[PDB]
């Protein structure tokens, strides 16, 4: 699948297009918010 | 006003605990402030001074 | 890489070297920003 460290992005939601992290469970660039999500909803 | 504190304060006769021993202090100086990086000296502006 | 405080120049940073501009001696050094990108919602 992927790894720690990568920079996917939210394809379906309403959270779309941001991109965020992957602390281990990903984190946005600029908000507190940790959000869990499957592979389905994260692209490269 | 600092020479004051000075010109008050004075000569001093340091104590037979045979020998006599005067010390008489007298113009004072202030110099504006430095900072001292190796060798050299460099200005120390406010700034400078709050950051280290 | 760093950039001195007071006067631009740029170097990388030794561990343990007291932090000091090498070429003027000051001894502010500021971090700097590589580009990478940041998305910030609007
Ligand atoms: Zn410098």
């Amino acid at each position: 699948t992927y790894s720690i460290g990568q920079k996917l992005r939210i394809r379906v939601g309403p959270l779309k297009g941001y991109l965020c992290r992957v602390i281990a469970t990903v984190k946005l660039d600029s908000q507190h918010k940790i959000f869990t999500v499957k592979s389905e909803h994260l692209a490269e | 006003g600092l020479q004051n504190v000075f010109q008050s304060f004075g000569e001093m006769l340091v104590e037979p605990s045979w020998r006599y021993a005067t010390v008489k202090f007298g113009e004072v100086t202030v110099e504006k402030p430095t900072f001292f990086s190796d060798d050299k000296e460099l200005e120390f502006l406010p700034w400078h001074a709050r950051l280290q | 890489t760093y950039v001195c405080g007071d006067c631009g120049q740029e170097n990388t940073l030794k561990s343990g070297d007291v932090i000091q501009c090498r070429e003027c001696g000051y001894r502010i050094l500021y971090k700097k920003r590589t580009r990478r990108v940041v998305q910030y919602e609007a």
